């Protein structure tokens, strides 16, 4: 009995219009923080049911939330999409009462049910973070000539492929050796996004301060195979990848 | 002399009316000596003895001299019109954020 929902936003029309929405996803943390609030705790509707206060995420409740970005339902109109999951009952009328710039158009939600089975056909879209743990060499300044110590940093550095490597095959081999792991296998699947993600943080006279975000993401598509219906369950509104608050773990339950 | 505010006409000349000294033993008052029966010697009833009355002229800036306001005499309600520039007003600001 999980909670797939809708919304729905403008990125289109007249350029000259201001469009609040349009720099709402041209950010992480204002997607992420829009949909965090979301979900407020129950003490705060009865002492302000109306949204008028100056909010604090300590009196909100911390869940495991997650979503998806994505858009481009055609038929002559260009739109843009945000598939949201969690477990706990959301709010759409309570979220966005003073918020109808950001959106194109009401959201709508159903109730939907998950069932899986043992060796039986999906089709699934997924984006997860290009993550490698490595320790790279420092290399700082950059004042004309590089400057190392023997310290070596530990990161998680983007993905990278040998010269003789497309990108297609390594994201698939990729999902090939992860898929295992997780309790699935795939007979192939293909790339359609590789790209960078961008993003900034505040953060607490105090002052404020931004810091570029950065993830690999990868966006994916197409024709799942299981192994097991009992390892899949425990996937759906959990994540499989990184950034998993950030809206990198949907899995989209299309049987077909 | 006390400038009761900041740009008031003073007198240039000031007078001064004192009792009359009388010197020497003697010494019959001068021509500008007036009568005044202001001295008395019963108040119930007012019974007043007169009295020789003369007067002197002093001029300001040499023998008196005026002091200062030593205060202000229009209200002016308190000031609007706050800044966007100083250096007081961007703390603040980052804090409330």
């Amino acid at each position: 009995m999980i909670y797939l929902s809708r919304l729905l936003i403008d990125t289109g029309g007249n350029p000259d219009r201001p469009r609040p929405g349009r720099k709402w996803l041209d950010n992480i943390y204002n997607v992420h923080r829009r949909l965090s609030m979301a979900f407020p705790s129950g003490l705060r509707r009865e002492q302000d049911p109306h949204f008028l206060k100056p909010f604090s995420p300590n009196d909100f409740q911390k869940t495991p939330f997650l979503f998806r970005v994505d858009n481009n339902i055609d038929g002559n109109d260009k739109r843009a999409i945000i598939i949201v999951q969690s477990v706990l009952e959301p709010d759409w009328d309570y979220c966005f009462q003073n918020a109808l710039d950001f959106l194109a158009a009401p959201p709508e939600t159903k109730e939907y049910n998950p069932e899986f089975k043992a060796g039986q056909l999906l089709r699934f879209r997924l984006r997860v973070n290009a993550s490698v743990r490595r320790h790279i060499p420092e290399m700082v300044q950059q004042d004309g000539q590089t400057i190392e110590t023997g310290k070596i940093l530990h990161k998680r550095v983007s993905l990278t492929w040998d010269a003789s490597s497309t990108p297609d095959q390594a994201l698939a081999d990729w999902l090939a050796a992860k898929s295992p792991k997780l309790g699935f296998t795939l007979q192939r699947c293909e790339l359609l996004q590789l790209g960078w993600v961008y993003g900034s943080k505040p953060e607490p006279w105090r002052e404020h301060k931004y810091n570029p975000l950065r993830f690999r993401a990868a966006l994916l598509e197409g024709v799942l195979e299981v192994d097991d219906p009992k390892l899949f369950l425990k996937t759906l509104s959990s994540g499989i990848g990184k950034a998993k608050s950030f809206g990198f773990g949907l899995l989209s339950v299309l049987p077909i | 002399l006390q400038k009761r505010w900041h740009n008031e006409p003073l007198p240039q000349i000031l007078p001064c009316v004192m009792d009359w000294i009388p010197g020497y033993d003697g010494e019959h008052a001068p021509d500008d000596a007036e009568i005044h029966y202001d001295l008395p010697v019963s108040f119930q009833p007012p019974r007043h003895l007169p009295r020789f009355v003369i007067r002197r002229e002093l001029v300001v800036g040499e023998d008196v001299q005026v002091s200062r306001e030593t205060g202000t005499s229009v209200w002016r309600p308190k000031g609007t019109r706050a800044d966007y520039n100083n250096s007081e007003y961007k703390k603040v600001r980052a804090e409330r954020l």
